[PDB]
DNA sequence: GCTGCCCATTAAAGA
DNA sequence: AAAATGTGACTTTACCCATAACTTTGCCGTTACT
DNA sequence: AGTAACGGCAAAGTTATGGGTAAAGTCACACTACGTCTTTAATGGGCAGC
């Protein structure tokens, strides 16, 4: 399962570290090495402890760039949630009002409601979040 | 690929098969006849300008949810 | 409702 | 392959080379478009509430300051009357008039009385070639913004009809119109005379 | 089957297209598929597909996948 | 005065 | 019998600022070996 | 006791992801879609027999 959280190139960049330590595993060093003691030691005792734990060192090399990045949100929470009700109860109706026009709305009711209004932009991306079935009946 | 003049709307020259081409706008007949001195200040005044105003979509876009509401 | 059949069994089968 | 229609939108740009007379005028007053359209919103009658139609709206605009100089509402196809009364309004709520007077090829406009009219009060009356529609441009897009500012955001708006495969009695305009002509051309006039003209435009730097 | 008139479609295409294909093949198909068409949803068309052993299949309103084919 | 019998027409929705 | 009017309102990229969730390094402590 | 290899501490870097503005890019304004044929069932007149 940890193997099948990583990418394509998670499988590259775990592969170049592979042959960057097996050199090191069969008593042969190469004597001109890019990478640096550290980095070498670092990944020869990863490798060394995952073949001592799961039965398969390679699993130790593995990086998981997913499981790195801040999916937090930015925009505070009373934004969004006026931004879903504006998308919801002025943006997908029987009227197939333009962008602006709803997010000039929303702006002015964020403004007398003294929340942190939101770029066009934002509006326009969690607009084309919420596309499918719902946005196109209503 | 392309190249503008601060000193001049009027012209821009861009990559065309091999050939930086001279290309025209409208500020250039517009701006057609008078001297290189006067010619670089209109220029950089029509930047601004145009900058400015895509700035102030903000009070249209206002003035425009106010006669919507 | 608008011209819609009424329900019935229809006999099947070439007389 | 599709026909003289089809290839207007790849034809030519005329880019000027010289200070030929400006293209939208030198001051105000001096060149206005007229053109009509079908505005795309389905009106209920005021009083037994029957659904009417999509009123037509006649703007003549000034193409030196892009100001609507006098918009009209009619249910009627276009007519002199619309002629009239645009320019009644013109000349009464502004002053005067126009010098040059772009309207395309009509018949509103080949008639006797609108021509009669524009030699009265000397405008110089000027005719855009058949089925070209830039010498006009900067009216007729007047109208689409029209469209997205004031009518598209209106109920019962003439808008998924253009996609006539996808219609259902569900979404029929006409079902679900409420506006009436007066409050339509009442609203239509705010947005034309201190809406978009309070606003700045990209071609001046003013309102 | 492919049967061609300029009257809209109606019991009589049914009927022309039916008949072209007992002629051309010699057997109607087992399970015909038909849309929600008053044509379809007629006296005519329900006795003519029950005479022959037909089962007649109705597509829902407004689904086209239905009859991909 | 009473009752039965074929012809027009209205009803909307789907292709 | 004929020259010479595209606009501009509303979107979509594109680059920058901030921070999470890890890899990538140096540097020093420790230890096997000579 | 000195030296090279190993490993912990930590900061430095790397993608990644949800925000911001500013400017390149789209596209509709160009008169215009709602309109027509088909389908069965019930009902309501005149017309005729008792
Ligand atoms: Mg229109």
């Amino acid at each position: 399962q940890r193997f099948h959280q990583a990418s394509p190139e998670d499988q590259a960049e775990a592969l170049e570290r592979y042959k960057t330590i097996e050199p090191y595993l069969n008593g042969h060093p190469p004597e001109n090495e890019t990478i640096p003691a550290r980095t070498i030691r670092h990944w020869k005792a990863k490798y060394l402890i995952a073949i001592q734990k799961y039965g398969c060192g390679y699993i130790g090399l593995l990086s998981h760039r997913s499981v790195k990045g801040n999916r937090q949100r930015k925009l505070p929470e009373d934004t969004l949630a006026i931004m879903e009700k504006f998308i919801l109860e002025d943006y997908e109706t029987l009227k197939q009002k333009r962008m602006w026009e709803v997010h000039a709305a929303l702006v002015r009711a964020c403004e007398e409601a003294g929340v942190i209004a939101p770029s066009y932009k934002a509006f326009t991306k969690e607009v084309q979040r919420r596309t499918g079935y719902e946005q196109t009946k209503k | 690929q392309i190249r503008y003049d601060p000193f001049n709307i009027g012209i821009a020259y861009a990559f065309v098969r091999g050939q930086w081409v001279q290309c025209i706008s409208q500020y250039y007949a517009e701006l057609q006849g008078r001297s290189e001195k006067e010619l670089k200040l209109a220029s950089i005044e029509l930047r601004k300008h145009y900058s400015n105003h895509t700035q102030q979509s903000k009070v249209s876009a206002k003035n425009l949810a106010e006669f919507l509401a | 409702k608008v011209g819609k059949r009424k329900p019935k069994r229809d006999p099947i089968g070439v007389q | 392959r599709q026909g003289r229609r089809a290839a207007y939108q790849h034809e030519s740009f005329y880019w000027e080379l010289a200070i030929t007379t400006p293209r939208h005028g030198d001051r105000p007053f001096e060149i206005g478009h007229i053109a009509h359209t079908e505005l795309d919103v389905e009106l209920v009658c005021s009083d037994t509430g029957r659904n009417l139609g999509r009123p037509w709206a006649t703007f003549l605009v000034d193409a030196y300051s892009r100001r609507l100089l006098a918009v009209y509402l009619t249910f009627d196809s276009p007519s002199y009357r619309s002629c009239l009364m645009v320019l009644r309004i013109c000349v009464k709520r502004h002053g005067r008039l126009p010098q040059i007077v772009v309207v395309d090829n009509g018949a509103e406009f080949h008639s006797v009385y609108f021509e009669t009219l524009l030699a009265t009060f000397e405008c110089t009356k000027k005719q855009r070639p058949p089925a070209k529609a830039r010498f006009g441009s900067v009216c007729e897009r007047l109208f689409g913004t029209s469209n997205t500012q004031f009518v598209h955001n209106l109920l019962g708006n003439t808008q998924i009809t253009r996609n006539v495969r996808q219609v259902t009695k569900s979404v029929n305009p006409k079902n679900l119109a409420v506006w009436t002509l007066g409050l339509l051309y009442e609203y239509l006039c705010a947005w034309a005379y201190e809406v978009y003209d309070t606003d700045e435009h990209p071609a001046l730097f003013q309102s």
